[PDB]
């Protein structure tokens, strides 16, 4: 079968720049190559057809080139909503094969997060559980470290984090952080804090609450 | 307008089968060959096979021979892919596509697991000058889950975070930021939905 | 006695031609109600209201059809006389004629690559938009030029019009599909030009042609040796060679070479 190898895997770039995706074929396949864009949670979207022939309804910044083994997709002026996975696909001989993929990331100025802490609801306390949530919204760069503190002491275990995808419009990230204790442990400590160390500030941003004072 | 409407989320036992349908409309069904693609959660696409939409003749990649079976109902303009002897390796998103991959379906998430379905427990979360509310959807299986606010009214300024697995059960959260003057003067309800368990909870965010 | 309060009259501010309206008129605090006469009318047309009575009141509900002869600003009135006294309520109602926009195509079915122009005309005072063009409606008619392509086959051309009547925007729209015939195509993705199969193996050769109308397909080598498209056949040395696939329809004719290569075991 025809093997397609794409490069690079990750393609971090600022808006306005001229970016280029590479796709090399194991055999010589003429111009039987097609490019697809896949945004997160979405279906693939045909951008370029047969090396360089353009598809109707696709922005003009997307162009293609090449013949034989090497092929190239190029974005004239990259925009924030171009964040996606990009795949090449050959149609020279069946089975159809796709490339390993290239991920387009967008560079951005630094933005501090909006930290928000939340107590466990009265519903969850009835069930015998105690989850403390801590959102950190709209920040860049992605690298961020949330530190949970229960009455001063750090909490190592029982922590689950999840970053959002890079935003299509503003290219910022957001994170949720969940500390999950038992009902007996939560009902045995006053203060709860999630401090967040980030590049945007020297000292960490700290939101906190007491379960006594609603 | 061209529309490929697939059957939607499936959870199946190991060794069991599943039949994904792709109801098409907005074009001549018999004009184009229908292709089927698989995407693993590692994000790598893979052509399963194609089926001729006039005579029902199908062609498969060597890997999916015996695994996959393409069929067609020409009257209803529908393509069916049946998967059998399902293992954990078969868990992925499956796409129907047509007209040389110009039109795709929305995808069908197939999950292969002996773990049973568990409905989510929805918990509300509440605390320049602008409130941020939350919604904790904890302990459910399988994916996916649809979270919205006030029946999808509050669309903008919403962050729904990717779910994460911890001990055979998923956990997801969502966030919404609205003017502090418009809460709790106006209502804000978290509208969660888990199709697999037929759950549809609506939790109002009470001031705490 | 008849009270100093006038009757309450409920009716829409506007009413389309050849459509049925609904008017209700009511009053409380009058007696004897049986002696009360209620006269309901829209302009010259005397309405016939079905009246519901209380001991001290009446509720008169009446349908009202309107035609081209009613077009313009008519006066809906509800008079109530009770012996020597009388109270009446007046309300204006504008009867408007607003036909649906006429989306008109030069030709309903056209060939590929032809200059098709889509127009939409409407009411003179109304403002139209053809598939969201122009954005924010301006003037009673809009155009749209297009080079016809296969993707335009079955493409809907919607036209939305808005008419200002008695200080409120009335909305209507119309939709018409274009039919576009386009010659046969043997696209590579649905008909590849190169196969390589092992001898004595089960294979299905695949090739579908595109076109409106659906093209008829036939692949032959060495004169009249058919390639069984769609069928699952045992691959032999007899199937080896270059086939000439020919797609055929009323819009033209296309060919593609498909080579079958048999690998010996
Ligand atoms: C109209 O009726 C009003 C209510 O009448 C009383 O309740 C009804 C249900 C009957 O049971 C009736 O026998 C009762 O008298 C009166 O309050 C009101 O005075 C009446 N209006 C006039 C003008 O007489
Ligand atoms: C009308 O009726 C009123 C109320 O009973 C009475 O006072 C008056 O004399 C009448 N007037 C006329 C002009 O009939
Ligand atoms: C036309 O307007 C009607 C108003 O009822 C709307 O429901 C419909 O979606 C519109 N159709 C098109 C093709 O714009
Ligand atoms: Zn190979
Ligand atoms: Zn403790």
């Amino acid at each position: 079968d025809i093997l397609l190898t794409q490069s690079p895997a990750i393609l971090s770039v600022s808006p306005g720049e001229r970016v280029s995706f590479s796709c090399r074929a194991s055999q010589s396949i003429g111009t039987s190559i097609h490019w697809f864009q896949q945004r997160i949670n979405g279906s693939p979207r045909l951008l370029i057809e047969y090396a360089s022939e353009s598809i109707s309804g696709i922005p003009s910044r997307f162009s293609g080139s090449g013949s034989g083994t090497d092929f190239t997709l190029t974005i004239n002026s990259v925009e924030s909503e171009d964040i996606a996975d990009y795949y090449c696909q050959q149609s020279n001989v069946w089975p159809f094969t796709f490339g390993s993929g290239t991920k387009l990331e967008i560079k951005r100025a630094d933005a501090a997060p909006t930290v928000s802490i939340f107590p466990p609801s009265s519903e969850q306390l009835t069930s015998g559980g105690a989850s403390v949530v801590c959102f950190l919204n709209n920040f860049y760069p992605k690298d961020i470290n949330v530190k949970w503190k229960i009455d001063g002491s750090e909490r190592q275990n029982g922590v689950l984090n999840s970053w959002t995808d890079q935003d299509s419009k503003d290219s910022t990230y957001s994170m949720s952080s969940t500390l999950t204790l038992t009902k007996d442990e939560y009902e045995r400590h006053n203060s709860y804090t999630c401090e967040a160390t980030h590049k945007t500030s020297t000292s960490p941003i700290v939101k906190s609450f007491n379960r006594n004072e609603c | 307008e061209v529309q490929l409407q697939q059957s939607g989320p499936e959870l199946v036992q190991p060794g069991a089968s599943v039949k994904i349908s792709c109801k098409t409309s907005g074009y001549t069904f018999s004009e184009f060959t229908m292709h089927w693609v698989k995407q693993s959660h590692g994000k790598s696409l893979e052509w399963i096979g194609g089926i001729n939409t006039i005579n029902g003749g199908s062609s498969y990649k060597q890997s999916f021979k015996d695994k996959a079976t393409l069929t067609v109902d020409k009257s209803s303009s529908t393509a069916y892919m049946e998967l059998n002897s399902l293992t954990s390796e078969d868990s992925a998103v499956y796409y129907c596509a047509t007209k040389g991959f110009a039109y795709w379906g929305q995808g069908t998430l197939v999950t292969v697991s002996a773990a049973k379905t568990t409905p989510p427990s929805v918990y509300p979360l509440a605390p320049n000058s602008m409130v941020t509310l939350g919604c904790l959807v904890k302990g459910y299986f399988p994916e996916p889950v649809t979270v919205t606010w006030n029946s999808g009214s509050l669309s903008s300024g919403v962050h729904t975070f990717p779910a994460v697995l911890q001990s055979d059960l998923y956990t997801l959260s969502s966030s919404v930021t609205v003017p502090s003057s418009t809460w709790p003067s106006e209502t804000v309800t978290c509208n969660v939905a888990h199709p697999a368990s037929s759950t549809k909870v609506d939790k109002k965010i009470v001031p705490r | 006695v008849l009270p100093a309060t006038p009757p309450q009259l409920v009716s829409p501010r506007v009413l389309e031609v050849d459509t049925q309206g609904t008017v209700v008129c009511s009053l409380d605090g009058l007696f004897p109600v049986s002696e009360a006469q209620v006269h309901l009318a829209l302009g010259d047309q005397r309405l016939n209201p079905t009246v519901t009575y209380g001991n001290d009141s009446f509720s008169a509900k009446a349908s009202v059809s309107v035609t081209a002869e009613d077009e313009g600003t008519q006066r809906l009135t509800c008079a109530v006389i009770l012996g020597n006294q009388s109270q009446e309520t007046l309300q204006t109602v504008t009867i408007y004629s607003f036909p649906a926009p006429n989306v008109i195509l030069t030709k309903p079915e056209v060939s590929e690559g032809t200059e098709v122009t889509v127009k939409c005309e409407a009411h003179p005072r109304a403002k139209v938009t053809l598939n969201g063009v122009p954005a924010q409606p301006l003037g009673p008619r809009a155009q749209l030029l297009l080079k016809a392509t296969p993707e335009d086959n079955g493409r809907s051309f919607s036209c939305s019009a808005t008419l200002e009547v008695a200080g409120q925007l009335i909305h209507k729209n119309q939709t018409r599909e274009l039919r576009v015939l386009y010659g046969p195509r043997l696209d590579e993705r649905d008909c590849p030009g190169n196969w390589t199969w092992p001898e004595n193996s089960q294979q299905t050769p695949m090739c579908q042609a595109w076109g409106n109308p659906l093209p008829e397909l036939k692949c032959l080598k060495d004169g009249t040796f058919p390639l069984p498209i769609g069928e699952s056949v045992t691959v032999t040395r007899d199937l080896e060679g270059t086939y000439l696939c020919r797609a055929r329809s009323t819009q033209g004719e296309v060919t593609r070479e498909v080579t079958v290569n048999v690998l010996s075991p």
